[PDB]
């Protein structure tokens, strides 16, 4: 009935997604333009995609061949925001990564190729750009064996030259080592003698289900040799569609984009059954939600359909649609996923332009959450500085390019909040006075902050004896001291607090529990002035993996990095070392592994250790504080 | 007798099982495991006194482990318990930090002779005693 | 309008679209309205019990 | 420590010999099968007797013959 969706793992800008556009011509026409060099249609979809030389997100197009459906989508391999391509693995169990012809498969694709093993679905390599000089017709293909780390072998191979043979092979005599692993095929090898290669295709069909080796492929699509006959193998090599219709219908959402003409359309594949048009269905919200409209995503143009087939995937409008929401409930599938292993890939500010027009840009930030699911943001800072969870360099250009088209706003930020945690330098005597020298409230206490070891945090104790300590009013002294830990004299947040309060004379007829709370904040800004200020910065550790041959080049980055050297151990050809550098400069460390690593760089860390301290000048971030009672009286204390 | 390959003579006190703040990555710079420098490093340390920094050959080979032959601790750290003061140089000729004598330092010299290369014990006496002159120590002849 | 924020604290910051109900606060000048806690992005006050229909707080699961 | 590891015959369990020879040099199953037709032939040369004794003793579990050298 149906057919599994084809892959599109064009890692390292392999342009294998552009080879998919050639597949639409092979499945054509009977009426189509046939594609063109550059951009170019090929289901480009959103504006400013092909103009950028690569799509901002993975697409999809309708297709068919061999009397079977053959949906596919590409590429998602650019950059940079590759986690989004990880959401497309749920769209189809198939794979068809295009290894590069230059030194074997690109190393950045090896990360997407190793991620395919976690999918548990089969995949196959393809000789993209075979009709080019310097191609590894016999040398670079061996590099796919060392990078595959298995025993996959091509079903055919040729060298050219104008010739592009493919069916002439392949793997005579020595080929068929994968059959040796089959419990049935290994018994036929014990019998000896020659046998038909179709006989070994049954045992290879069992191993293909386990995805034990990438199916063979060769020939660049530009040469128009083998780019069509190799596509026939995707029809037979691909796993059959799990047709049924027995009900009840079930599925799950896959991806969605806020098209300007949409304005919304959360497409999702049907895991089982089928949904009749204009009929209610179950959802994760626990309420009724009929699909008022739905259509298959044809490569040449959108097309409506009265009901999706079982196992099909097609866009459909809705009032709401949470990501990964059950169409049943519920889907029963399990797999591993990650956003390229990075909780926050170098957050950058993006404050919108204009004192008021920037605010409408904030709502477009909710529209970034309607796009790729690997995205987050929150205005934790008191200035409400933007802090997007998106990472990577070129991936930010799509988020910035989207602001120039989908919206009308833009911003430039990168330094972020300094994250200072200033601490007092030393303990000193202090007191709020007694009686009314004096200013409100008349209640006072003599704060006596003291130094503390770094990372100990704030502390306080009720030194005063009862009942002058106050069983209830004394607690405001601590709650009022906390108000003075929100910022030091330089505006840096309080750290290493140790205010052991002692003397606290007070008059009963006029004393109040807010009166002590108010004089308590002045004890913390006066006792902090005797501290002389002590700026400190976090220095969380940041482990990273680099190749040993480049590991000597990573020691040069050490002198530029503010971090000090740390223990590390090699791991075969891979290498790693335990660093520890400050967060103010840690965001620039990612740029260093993308260059000196040669693309092999990888790292990870997390905030820790409040202690730090560094020069110079002891700059502080204003301002603290405002919009509080009796704040103008703290200005009188300066003189 | 293969020449230079990867061997080095750097590790702190022998009683410090599995060091890391001192040596750390330097011993792990090759393919040798960090576990190799405590489970086997102490196999010869237990034979003699613990805590004495004794250099040892680390000729790494591709075959996982490596051959090694223990040597003799340096005379600099030897001039502590046997010299009383834990200090050394810094102020050599400017003032006398301490002094021993030839009757005792020569008596220790032949214990190190298994590693020293000398035609005669007297020739190896002043070459060791002359190292304490760099410390500002004045030997009592 | 400059409607007052009812309940104990709020998650609101800068923008955050919220529903607005009427009624003068009889205390702050210039204010004749109240914010509808528990509506839209305006989350309700934490750990409310009595009179929880106001501020939009839900009946506890325990 | 350079004894030969010649294999006089794959034995009644010739299929099991294809796994012990394949893991003996990383040779392919196709070449590991033509080598069974190349018998008698050395499986290794110059190898330590401690290693070849394991690959030979494994041949004893398959019922196959072996010839030390």
């Amino acid at each position: 009935m149906k057919i599994i969706n084809i892959g599109v793992l064009a890692h390292v800008d392999a342009g294998k997604t552009t080879l998919t556009e050639s597949l639409l011509y092979n499945s054509g026409a009977i009426t189509e333009l046939g594609s063109v060099d550059k951009g170019t249609t090929r289901t480009d979809n959103t504006l400013l995609e092909r103009q950028r030389g690569i799509t901002i997100q993975t697409g999809i197009t309708s297709f068919q061949w061999e009397n079977t459906k053959v949906n596919i989508i590409d590429t998602p391999g650019h950059m940079d925001f590759l986690a989004e391509v990880y959401r497309s693995l749920s769209v189809l169990d198939g794979a068809i990564l295009l290894i590069s012809a230059k030194d074997g498969v690109q190393a950045q694709t090896r990360i997407l190729f190793h991620a395919l093993r976690k999918m548990g679905i089969p995949t196959i390599f393809f000789i993209n750009k075979i009709d080019q000089n310097g191609i590894d017709l016999s040398t670079v293909y061996q590099d796919i064996k060392e990078k595959l780390s298995a025993e996959i072998v091509i079903k055919q191979k040729v060298e050219l030259y104008p010739n592009v043979c493919v069916t002439n092979f392949t793997e005579s005599e020595q080929w068929d080592t994968v059959i040796e692993g089959n419990d049935d095929l290994l018994e036929k090898y014990m019998s000896g003698k020659s046998l038909e290669a179709l006989e070994l295709e049954q045992e290879e069909s069992i191993r293909f289900q386990n995805c034990s080796l990438f199916p063979l492929y060769h020939g660049s699509a530009k040469s128009n040799i083998g780019i069509d006959n190799l596509i026939e193998v995707i029809t037979n090599k691909f796993y059959s569609s799990t047709h049924r219709g027995p009900s009840e219908l079930c599925g799950n959402v896959f991806k969605i984009e806020y098209t300007k003409k949409r304005q919304r359309l959360a497409y999702i594949r049907l895991y089982s059954g089928v949904l009749h048009l204009r009929d209610s269905v179950r959802v994760s919200e626990k309420e009724k939600i009929k699909v008022t409209e739905m259509y298959t995503s044809i490569n040449g143009e959108l097309c409506k359909i009265d009901r999706a087939y079982s196992g099909e995937i097609v866009i459909l409008q809705n009032e709401f649609l949470k990501l990964n929401s059950v169409l049943g409930d519920t889907k029963l599938l399990p797999q591993r996923k990650k956003i390229e292993n990075p909780h926050p890939l170098l957050q950058t500010t993006v404050e919108p332009s204009k004192p008021e027009q920037r605010e409408m840009l904030l709502d477009a930030l909710l529209e970034i959450s309607d796009s790729d699911p690997l995205l987050r943001y929150y205005v934790d800072s008191t200035t409400h500085e933007i802090i997007l969870s998106f990472l990577g360099k070129v991936q930010m250009e799509v988020i910035s390019a989207l602001l120039q088209e989908k919206y009308h706003v833009e911003i430039e930020i990168t330094e972020p909040t300094v994250i200072y945690m200033e601490r007092p330098l030393k303990n000193a005597e202090y007191t709020i006075h007694i009686e009314v020298p004096p200013n409100p409230f008349w209640a006072s206490i003599g704060l006596s902050v003291s130094p503390l070891p770094l990372g100990s945090g704030m502390q306080y104790e009720s030194s005063v004896s009862l009942g002058y300590l106050n069983q209830s009013f004394q607690n405001a002294v601590m709650e009022g001291i906390r108000y003075g830990c929100e910022q030091g004299l330089y505006g840096w947040n309080v750290t290493d607090c140790k205010i052991c309060f002692k003397y606290g004379l007070y008059y009963s007829p006029v004393s109040t529990p807010a009166d002590f709370r108010m004089l308590a904040p002045i004890v913390l800004e006066q006792v902090l002035k005797k501290a002389g200020t002590e700026l400190l910065e976090p220095y969380l550790s940041f482990k990273i993996y680099a190749p040993q041959e480049y590991l000597s080049r990573a020691y040069n980055d050490a002198p530029k990095y503010c971090a000090n050297i740390v223990d590390t151990q090699l791991k075969n050809n891979e290498v790693i070392l335990s660093g520890e550098i400050p967060a103010r400069c840690i965001q620039e460390y990612r740029s260093d592994l993308t260059f000196f690593t040669n693309g092999r760089s990888v790292c990870l860390t997390e905030l820790k250790g409040y202690h730090v301290t560094t020069g110079e000048p002891v700059c502080q971030p204003r301002r603290p504080n405002s919009r509080i009672d009796k704040v103008r009286y703290m200005f009188n204390k300066i003189t | 007798a293969k020449k230079v390959q990867a061997y080095v003579k750097l590790q702190v006190a022998a009683g410090m099982a599995n060091p890391s703040p001192p040596v750390g990555p330097a011993l792990g710079q090759q393919g040798v495991n960090i576990m190799e420098f405590c489970k086997a490093f102490n196999a010869k340390t237990d034979s003699i006194e613990k805590g004495l920094p004794i250099p040892v050959v680390i000729t790494v080979y591709a075959d996982r482990s490596f051959t090694f032959v223990t040597k003799t601790p340096p005379a600099a750290v030897l001039l502590k318990k046997a010299a009383g003061i834990k200090s050394g140089s810094g102020k050599p000729n400017k003032d006398k930090v301490g002094k021993i004598s030839r009757a005792q330092l020569q008596e220790i010299a032949q214990t190190k002779a298994a590693d020293m290369t000398g035609a005669d014990i007297e020739a190896m006496t002043r070459s060791i005693e002359g190292t304490a002159r760099s410390m500002g120590l004045v030997v009592e002849d | 309008v400059t409607s007052y924020i009812g309940g104990e604290g709020h998650n609101l910051q800068e923008h955050s679209v919220i529903l607005i109900r009427g009624g003068r606060v009889k205390d702050l000048p210039g204010v004749r309205y109240h914010t509808v806690r528990g509506a839209l992005d305006c989350s309700g006050v934490k750990d409310r019990k009595q009179a929880r229909s106001k501020y939009g707080v839900k009946r506890p699961k325990a | 420590t350079e004894f030969d590891v010649i294999l006089k015959a794959a034995g009644a369990n010739k299929v099991a010999v294809i796994k012990a020879v394949r893991g003996a040099t990383g040779l392919g199953l196709k070449e590991a099968k033509d080598l069974v037709e190349s018998a008698p032939a050395a499986l290794k040369e110059g190898v330590s007797k401690d290693d070849a004794e394991a690959l030979k003793k494994a041949l004893e579990e398959a019922g196959a013959e072996v010839e030390v050298k």
